[PDB]
RNA sequence: UUAAUUGCGAUAACGAACGAGACCUUAACCUACUAAAUAGUGGUGCUAGCAUUUGCUGGUUAUCCACUUCUUAGAGGGACUA
RNA sequence: UGACGGAGCCAGCGAGUCUAACCUUGGCCGAGAGGUCUUGGUAAUCUUGUGAAACUCCGUCGUGCUGGGGAUAGAGCAUUGUAAUUAUUGCUCUUCAACGAGGAAUUCCUAGUAAGCGCAAGUCAUCAGCUUGCGUUGAUUACGUCCCUGCCCUUUGUACACAC
């Protein structure tokens, strides 16, 4: 192998990474496994991409949503309340820009710490609605592990949304700080809180 | 004299064989002509409510007409020309001349 | 006589063709590089070929690209649609169908967009509501 | 190397090349400026009162350039955007057509743009040639 | 990047034609506490005034002001388009005005008391309290009396 | 006559817009020991105003002892070298 | 008290007022052969890893 | 088993008709008798930058030359639970 | 995740000329509007290579009844209209008015749908908050249930029969 220059000027950061092995500029997504194997399978690695606007087919099929890339589905569902649906060019920005906080931040791996808040705020079990006779009682049943990451992802961006509302806190450095507690556990978290809270109600209304 | 046959019909049945017949006698004389050039349909929507006074649900039908447009390029003199067109003439489709 | 090769890619509702040849290494888009659209969040997207088979099969090949219809995103699709097809069918033509055969494996594995034109059209509007399937409102008193 | 003028970047052409029209201070603006709306839809005048005029010739000149013929009209609409109704929806409106005019009369004077066939203003000579010295800051500083 | 020393000359509140002109914000957008003068005139009148427009109403001087007062007071005289003033030709002179802080009211009241002296359409409707501008009165405006 | 409203108390927020040596030189002592600084770290950290924070960080970052790595509008991400 | 992860084997069928949950057939990943009966509040399926807040439970249905 | 009085089939029923389906309209690969320079053109003519070494855009108007894979929709086409 | 100021600019349906001044293309200085001229295609080469709103580097205020404010008044400038005073409509200027994730209740929704956004057509004497079409950006479950109000079939009870 012998390297020559191209008289054509293409960056050469990209092109370094692209020359060895696939890998992020500076983040590493490689190894963000996770401890807990419950979830495995149910939180997106082992296909790295180098954005989160990839555009897949996720209505062909029943269960092809929830193949999708995990970021991607962090910045779905911040991708809402009205008159953020749609815009997706914007909710990757502050992703982007989260991520940047994330791992200014907490020196390990950035992508770790939004996949470990994610597997620590899926509520384990919670309470379904019975009828009885008019009104007896709730239920408590277990929660499937696609039903943790639907509620995982929810509470991190519901609390994000509503945190950055009306105060000085932008929508990114927000839901960081959502995703900081949520991965380490501090009990103080929007997401974490809903979690055991629903978990409580749920060992009372077994 | 750079002819230019125009057909402005809306039947393609009726348009696309008296147009074959036309390439066909032109080429029958041994003359020079462009093929077919098929210009984009023209569909003409009309929607419009289905009732005739204002009960009901609000159901609408939208009635569309194709519109089918073809040229074709010749260079051939009149004095033949003429007798070219005005022959295999099809009822519904419209075929006319132009000069210049 | 110049071993070239006309392709397009196509996205909701825009397309792009290339103009692939056996050239200097370059890629343009709409007359100007593909690099400097730098939005820094589709950078990568158009990135993609290259960035995970790497530029050999880059050297002495120079890409054009004119992409219209849609919109911005939309086109950047068409744009990675129009130069995946191209070094496809490069490769197809020129090089062995072993190295098309493989390109195609790994692109196919990436993304299958990066091959196949998303089948997801628009659905038409219907009467009676806003949309294709939402309604106005039902009001009962 | 090679030298062209779109493998560069935009969005450090227009500010430099307006900076390189403010800091040459030719473009003989007669001065009326900061008075008009510089477009119907827009409720507010430009911030940047020192400017918005060199970078807007700035604007229009790469405009001009990557366009063969350009008319008033046309560049009100692509300078447009939506006027805010209050209650109304919202439509887009266009801008008002002094401030394109005349940043093109300006071009004109100082030979940036000549007029063109069938209508409209092009890319001139003279507005070609002086986009060396504004590239060369580009590139002597990345290589 | 541009910083400075701040003293205890700061007007916390700024003292306009007897009215209160708060200080710590905006100088465009405080002029427009005063009744007559808004985002676009207090633009006018900082750009006839040659004021940095990025300065606040803090550090600004008493002959800044006086500047921007007298174009407010008299617009016409700085050679102004009489597209921009709030009163052009007036029913009672004919010529080019501009309302202050107490005379627009009083003008107000003036132009709406001429419609109600010869018993107008708009006068009565002035009188009446009602939609003057066409504006239906079967559904909208219940709560307001 | 009702009107359905709710009217929540306020905090009487103070964020201070014009700065004087003492928030001058005390920003100027703590930008250190601060991970991530932003706009709104400053605002809700040294109570600055909205601006002050956007314009101290354009003098932080032209004399320069707080890095940017991000300079992207609408979220500011410097951080500080070591 | 420490949790327990288990693996199902079988889907039963969905229950409840609305179909809402469903009973499956779950094995325990320590100490296999020891069955239990669950019902699952979301979308489940065949191979599909469960966390249970307590393990000695069985709701054979839920009306 | 039905997004089907749809079929398989016990069968005092047999054979049928209507409805469903079938039918009609769109997206899009035929690259050969679906294109004019009404669309990238493959070579006209030169002008505005650097390398005398290999680009980035504008174009008079019936010489054209092995011209058609993108919004253009005919003839064996194609997707029938392969 | 937001207003404003720049700036970058990217779709698709579609329309447009006889007792014609409709489709605002450029050379009307004019400057929102429309009088000058029409050089303009049996409407891809003219509006429109739809050259648009949304969106998107960089900067202006920073959480306030604040640059979220023409909602409501007054003053003036224009064109269609043998004629608008109960704003025809557009344009420029002043002040905040209610409004601060809206109670019981309730509607629509299973994919490039919803939702955000805007454009052409119908209406049209210019200019419509409606409709019809559309196109741009593009969200959580789809192994669903009948308990959630109603359909289909069958069996069963009826003192019902235009029939609970």
């Amino acid at each position: 192998f012998t390297p020559v220059v191209l008289a054509t000027p293409i960056p050469e950061e990209v092109q370094q990474a692209q020359t060895e092995i696939k890998l992020f500029n500076k983040w590493s997504f490689e190894e963000v496994e996770v401890k807990d194997a419950s979830l495995v399978d149910y939180v997106q690695v082992r296909q790295p991409i180098f954005v989160a606007h990839t555009a897949g087919r996720y209505a062909n099929k029943r269960f092809r949503k929830a193949q999708c890339p995990i970021i991607e589905r962090l910045t779905n569902s911040l991708m809402m309340n009205g008159r953020n649906n749609g815009k997706k060019l914007k909710a990757v920005r502050i992703i982007k820009h989260t991520l940047d906080i994330i791992n200014v931040l907490t020196d390990q791996n950035p992508i770790q710490v939004v996949v470990d808040a994610i597997t620590n705020t899926g509520p384990r079990e919670d309470t379904t609605r019975v009828g009885g006779g008019g009104a007896a009682r709730r239920q408590a049943v277990d929660v499937s592990p696609l039903r943790r990451v639907n509620q995982a992802i929810a509470l991190l961006t519901i609390g994000a949304r509503e945190a950055a509302f009306r105060n000085i806190k932008t929508i990114a450095e927000t839901l960081a700080e959502e995703l900081i507690n949520a991965a380490k556990g501090s009990s103080t978290s929007y997401a974490i809180k809903k979690k055991d809270e629903l978990e409580r109600v749920a060992k009372s209304n077994r | 004299i750079k002819i230019r046959i125009t057909l402005t019909s809306t039947k393609v049945k009726q348009l696309e064989n008296v147009s074959s017949n036309i390439v066909k006698n032109a080429e029958q004389h041994n003359l020079v002509k462009k093929g077919p050039v098929r210009l984009p349909t023209k569909v003409l929507k009309i929607s419009t409510r289905k009732t005739p006074n204002g009960e009901g649900s609000k159901t609408w039908e939208t009635y569309e007409m194709r519109i089918h447009k073809r040229y074709i390029d010749l260079e051939a003199p009149v004095q033949i020309v003429k007798r070219i067109t005005q022959i295999t003439i099809e009822p519904g489709v419209d075929v006319e001349v132009v000069v210049a | 006589a110049v071993p070239s090769v006309q392709t397009f890619g196509k996205k909701k509702s825009a397309t792009a063709v290339a103009h692939v040849k056996a050239g200097k290494g370059l890629i343009k888009v709409n007359g100007s590089p593909i690099t400097l659209v730098e939005p820094e969040i589709l950078r990568f997207k158009v990135y993609e070929p290259l960035l995970l088979v790497g530029l050999d099969k880059f050297s002495n090949i120079d890409i054009r690209v004119r992409v219209t219809g849609g919109g911005h995103v939309s086109q950047v699709y068409a744009i990675r649609q129009a130069i995946a097809k191209g070094l496809v069918a490069y490769h197809q033509k020129y090089v062995d169908e072993q190295s098309k055969n493989e390109l195609k494996k790994a692109f196919t594995s990436y993304d299958r967009t990066l091959l196949i034109a998303d089948s997801r059209r628009p659905e038409p509007k219907k009467f009676g509501g806003k949309g294709a399937r939402s309604r106005f409102q039902k009001s009962y008193r | 190397p090679g030298v062209s003028v779109r493998d560069v970047a935009a969005q450090d052409f227009i500010n430099a090349y307006a900076s390189f029209l403010q800091r040459q201070g030719k473009l003989e603006v007669p001065g009326y400026v900061d008075i008009v709306k510089t477009s119907s839809g827009n409720e507010m005048p430009p911030q940047d009162a020192e400017g918005w005029f060199y970078k807007r010739a700035a604007s229009v000149a790469r405009h001009i350039y990557m366009r063969k013929q350009v008319g008033v009209g046309k560049l009100n609409k692509l300078y447009g955007g939506a006027k805010s109704r209050g209650v109304r929806p919202y439509k887009h409106i266009d801008a008002s057509g002094s401030i394109n005019r005349k940043v093109l009369q300006a071009l004109e004077k100082i030979g940036i743009v000549e007029i063109s066939p069938k209508g409209g203003r092009r890319i001139s000579e003279n507005g070609q040639r002086d986009l060396d010295r504004i590239a060369a800051q580009t590139l002597e500083e990345d290589e | 990047s541009l910083v400075v020393q701040e003293q205890g000359s700061f007007q916390h509140i700024l003292r306009l034609l007897n009215t209160n002109v708060d200080g710590n914000i905006k100088i465009v957008y405080a002029l427009t506490t005063i009744k007559g003068v808004g985002r676009r005139y207090s633009n006018l009148v900082c750009k006839k005034a040659d004021v940095d427009l990025h300065k606040r109403a803090g550090e600004l001087t008493q002959e800044e002001l006086e500047r921007i007062v007298q174009i407010m007071q008299n617009p016409t005289h700085y050679k102004i388009p009489a597209w921009f003033l709030n009163r052009q030709n007036d029913i009672t002179d004919g010529k080019d005005y501009h309302t202050l802080a107490n005379n627009v009211e009083s003008k107000l009241r003036d132009d709406l008391e001429r419609l109600k002296k010869i018993r107008a359409h708009r006068g009565i409707r002035h009188f009446w309290g009602l939609r003057v501008r066409g504006q239906h009165t079967k559904t909208t405006g219940r709560r307001r009396a | 006559k009702k009107k359905w409203s709710k009217k929540s108390m306020k905090d009487r927020a103070q964020h201070a817009v014009i700065l004087d040596q003492e928030k001058y030189d005390r920003i100027l002592k703590e930008v250190p020991t601060y991970r991530y600084v932003s706009v709104s770290v400053l605002v809700d950290r040294l109570k600055i105003g909205g601006s002050l924070a956007r314009i101290a960080l354009r003098h932080l970052e032209k004399e320069g002892i707080i890095k940017p790595i991000s300079k992207h509008s609408k979220q500011a991400i410097y951080t500080r070298a070591t | 008290t420490p949790v327990t992860l288990a693996k199902v084997i079988k889907v039963l069928g969905r229950t409840g007022s609305r179909g809402g949950v469903t009973q499956v057939r779950v094995e325990f990943l320590e100490d296999t052969s020891r069955t239990i009966v669950r019902n699952v509040k979301g979308p489940v399926r065949e191979n599909d890893i469960l966390v249970l807040m307590e393990s000695e439970r069985e709701a054979r249905r839920l009306r």
